[PDB]
Parts: C-alpha cells; sequence; structure tokens
C-alpha cells in the first residue's frame, strides 16, 4: 500500500531555532496529509490537517506545506513543548497509511551528571535479593558510561539501565543503573562503587559505600 | 467539549479476546467516522480501520480483517473494537480517534489510549521500597531521594510525590522487564539537601492491574 517516507527519523534543533521535517509519499496523495505530534507517555494529537490547514488552538509557530508526493512541517521557533515524535498520514487511498515518524530532539549545552548511589533498603533485603541503585541526574548528551564495582570487582551482566527522555526543564537526560544480586552474594562483599564517565566531566566520578 | 474516553488497561491470555470501548461526547456520534490505531513499542502508529456509527459502515485495513471487529452503540454514543484470538503481536496501546464527516472536519480528536497485554502470567502488585537520600554533602548542594517499584505485572503503573504537590525535579524511569518476567522502575526526586528533616516526602505508586496503591515515605539516616 501507499508508503509514507519520513527521513531523518531523528532531527535536532535548539530552542528558538526554526526546524522543518518532511514526509515523502510514494504517489500524488492530492494534499491529503495530516500531521500528528506524539509526546512521550501521551497519545498522538493532530496539528495540521489536509497538508496546510492548521488545527484550532495550535501554536502559529506551526505551519504545513507540500503537494504531490512532497509535504513538510515547519516550526518557526522551537520551544521545549514541541519535543516529541511527528507522524504524517495519508487519507488519499485506503488503507490510510502512516509515516514512520521523526523524533524531534533538542540540542543544548553539554552537562555533567550528578551521580547518586543508593543502597539496598533494610525493608527490601528482608526478602530475597538486594538492589543497589545508581543515579545520573540532569546531564547532556545522553552518551554516558556506568560501571559497577563490588570490592573493585568490575561487575558484569547483573546491571540494568533505563534513561528518561529530555526533561522539559532543561532538555537533559537522566539515567538509572540497577545492580541486582541475592542477599547472600550481597553480604559477601563490602564496597559497592558506581563509576560514571561523561564528556562533561574532567575525569570519571565514583560513588560507593560500605555495608 | 468533544472528548473520547477509552476503557481501562487490560491483560488477557493468548487465544482469548478483548473489547475496548470509546465513549464519544460533545458532538453528533453518528455522523463522524471513528478511526482505530495500534501502537507497538517499535512500530509507531498503525491504522486498524474506521467505523461510521450512524450507517455502521466500516473500512478495515486488510492486515486486521478478522482480527479486529468494530461496533457502535448509538444510544450510548460508544464505539467498540474487539481484538480476537489474541497473541503477543496484539500487545499494544490502542487509540480511537474522531475523523471526518461529510458536512464537516477541522482536524481529529484522539482517545487517551488503552493498553492491552497478552500474557499467561497473573497480575502482580508492585513492592515499593525507599531510595533513602544519602546525606549528600560531598561537595555539591542538594540531595536526591526516590522510590523503587519492584516486581509488578503488567506494564501500567504510576508514581507521584506528596500527591503531585511537589513535582519539582521528579524523574520516573521507563519500566524495565526483568529475567523473572516482572517489571520494575524507579522514581527519584532531587530536593534542597537542606529541608529534609523539616519536610518529608511520600511517593504515591498506584498500579491499576491489581488495584494496588502505596504511599511510602522516605527518611534520611
Ligand atoms: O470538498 C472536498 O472535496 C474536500 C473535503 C472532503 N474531505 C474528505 O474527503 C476527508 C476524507 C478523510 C479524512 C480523514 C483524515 C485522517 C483522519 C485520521 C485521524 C487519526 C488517525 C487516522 C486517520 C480521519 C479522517 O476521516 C478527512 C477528510
Amino acid at each position: 500500500e501507499l508508503v509514507l517516507t519520513q527521513s531523518p527519523s531523528s532531527m535536532y534543533a535548539s530552542l528558538g531555532e526554526r526546524v522543518t521535517i518532511t514526509c515523502k509519499a510514494s504517489q500524488d496523495i492530492n494534499s491529503y496529509l495530516n500531521w500528528f505530534q506524539q509526546k512521550p507517555g501521551k497519545s498522538p494529537k493532530t496539528l495540521i490537517y489536509r497538508t496546510n490547514r492548521l488545527v484550532d488552538g495550535v501554536p502559529s509557530r506551526f505551519s504545513g506545506s507540500g503537494s504531490g508526493q512532497d509535504y513538510s512541517l515547519t516550526i518557526s521557533s522551537l520551544e521545549y513543548e514541541d519535543m516529541g515524535i511527528y507522524y504524517c498520514l495519508q487519507y488519499d487511498e485506503f488503507p490510510y497509511t502512516f509515516g514512520s515518524g521523526t523524533k524531534l530532539e533538542i540540542k543544548r549545552t553539554v552537562a555533567a551528571p550528578s551521580v547518586f548511589i543508593f543502597p539496598p533498603s533494610d525493608e527490601q533485603l528482608k526478602s530475597g535479593t538486594a538492589s543497589v541503585v545508581c543515579l545520573l541526574n540532569n546531564f547532556y548528551p545522553r552518551e554516558a558510561k556506568v560501571q559497577w564495582k563490588v570490592d573493585n570487582a568490575l561487575q558484569s551482566g547483573n546491571s540494568q539501565e533505563s534513561v528518561t527522555e529530555q526533561d522539559s526543564k532543561d532538555s537533559t537526560y537522566s539515567l538509572s543503573s540497577t545492580l541486582t544480586l541475592s542477599k547472600a552474594d550481597y553480604e559477601k562483599h563490602k564496597v559497592y562503587a558506581c563509576e560514571v564517565t561523561h564528556q562533561g566531566l574532567s575525569s570519571p566520578v565514583t560513588k560507593s559505600f560500605n555495608r | 467539549q468533544v472528548q473520547l474516553l477509552e476503557s481501562g488497561a487490560e491483560l488477557m491470555k493468548p487465544g482469548a479476546s478483548v473489547k475496548i470501548s470509546c465513549k464519544a461526547t460533545g458532538y453528533t456520534f453518528s455522523s463522524f467516522w471513528i478511526e482505530w490505531v495500534k501502537q507497538r513499542p517499535g512500530h509507531g502508529l498503525e491504522w486498524i480501520g474506521e467505523i461510521l456509527p450512524g450507517s455502521g459502515g466500516t473500512h478495515y485495513n486488510e492486515k486486521f480483517k478478522g482480527k479486529a471487529t468494530f461496533t457502535a452503540d448509538k444510544s450510548s454514543n460508544t464505539a467498540y473494537m474487539q481484538l480476537s484470538s489474541l497473541t503477543s503481536e496484539d500487545s499494544a496501546v490502542y487509540y480511537c480517534a474522531r475523523g471526518h464527516s461529510y458536512y464537516f472536519y477541522d482536524g481529529d480528536y484522539w482517545g487517551q489510549g488503552t493498553s492491552v497485554t497478552v500474557s499467561s502470567a497473573s497480575t502482580k502488585g508492585p513492592s515499593v521500597f525507599p531510595l533513602a537520600p544519602s546525606s549528600k554533602s560531598t561537595s555539591g548542594g542538594t540531595a536526591a531521594l526516590g522510590c523503587l517499584v519492584k516486581d509488578y505485572f503488567p506494564e501500567p503503573v504510576t508514581v507521584s510525590w506528596n500527591s503531585g504537590a511537589l513535582t519539582s525535579g521528579v524523574h520516573t524511569f521507563p519500566a524495565v522487564l526483568q529475567s523473572s518476567g516482572l517489571y520494575s522502575l524507579s522514581s527519584v526526586v532531587t530536593v534542597p539537601s537542606s529541608s529534609l528533616g523539616t519536610q518529608t516526602y511520600i511517593c504515591n505508586v498506584n498500579h491499576k492491574p491489581s488495584n494496588t496503591k502505596v504511599d511510602k515515605k522516605v527518611e534520611p539516616k
């Protein structure tokens, strides 16, 4: 069926900057294109219908254009609220098809993380295993390394990471690394260190503890 | 105003079936087409098809013919989508959205989305533990604290702090599926390393899939 190509998949701009994304159809769709912006954790929402008809109550900094097989969505001045995925859809032929989406990521100033290590709660250790949590807060860019050290032993295969999208306060990322092992294996060691290496840091920052 | 309310989260075993509702409101239910769209983690948005409540006319994306079947209750202004013979591929969030009508269309309205999970596992409430704020005085300025929500199923979960009273600097991480087949995530918050003993905070972690609702507080050393 009708293919709607959207490239790139990830576009970067900085607040205040003008950005524009495209949607390439596989055949004249006669200006029958809609643009939906989908925020993380939220449902899609319609911004522009029928190529350039701006929906009501939607910022004027948004505009749509195109014809035949080429349509575009432009934002004259990118504010933080615009962070999210943008999909185009064609209703010129059945079945209505979607584009693969373009994620609009904000480019900002490098920022080092604030590392915080939390130990396994007294209450959670009464049960089976033990979980040590490491926190890298409000940093940028997303590329960050985090190693787990147990008595200098570089842990491996027992850690799980999870990163949040760019916080709307500063467009920064935050990350959590969780180390999991049984209660026994836990007591068997004394020092739990969390190593963080980030381009916004002069040298790697470590946060450990004893118990 | 116009609004589309979709039924709540749902978990069903494979081979079974499910039925999502979409309550229309603030407009003539019969003259507007209702679209239905699927959203799987790595597949973005997918078009299932549409229904014209008034005439009952339907248009199914062939990929879903038989799998999804639409119906509508004009008297209750409610549309329904039934996904049959559910498999893991059907696990996704589903939206219903108001499209066009012959005499009018100025853009679409979207339902808030329904999460459907297809597993043989039973729903498990989350065990929440405190992420006790370490006396962060090691060359900095503020201290962080949070809540660890461990081993729950399925996905749907929400956390807050002091009942949304203070949402200044909270961070809830996407859930992570563990080897045990259960999920678990973390919710942290950074507060002035000062006001700690002066004021205490509570994470409100509620998990619908099992009607769990915790309100655990976190205190220093
Ligand atoms: O006068 C004229 O010839 C032009 C105006 C006629 N308009 C149409 O034929 C017309 C046809 C289809 C649509 C579609 C657009 C996509 C919309 C939608 C919304 C969410 C998800 C998928 C699809 C549903 C809507 O139903 C909108 C308008």
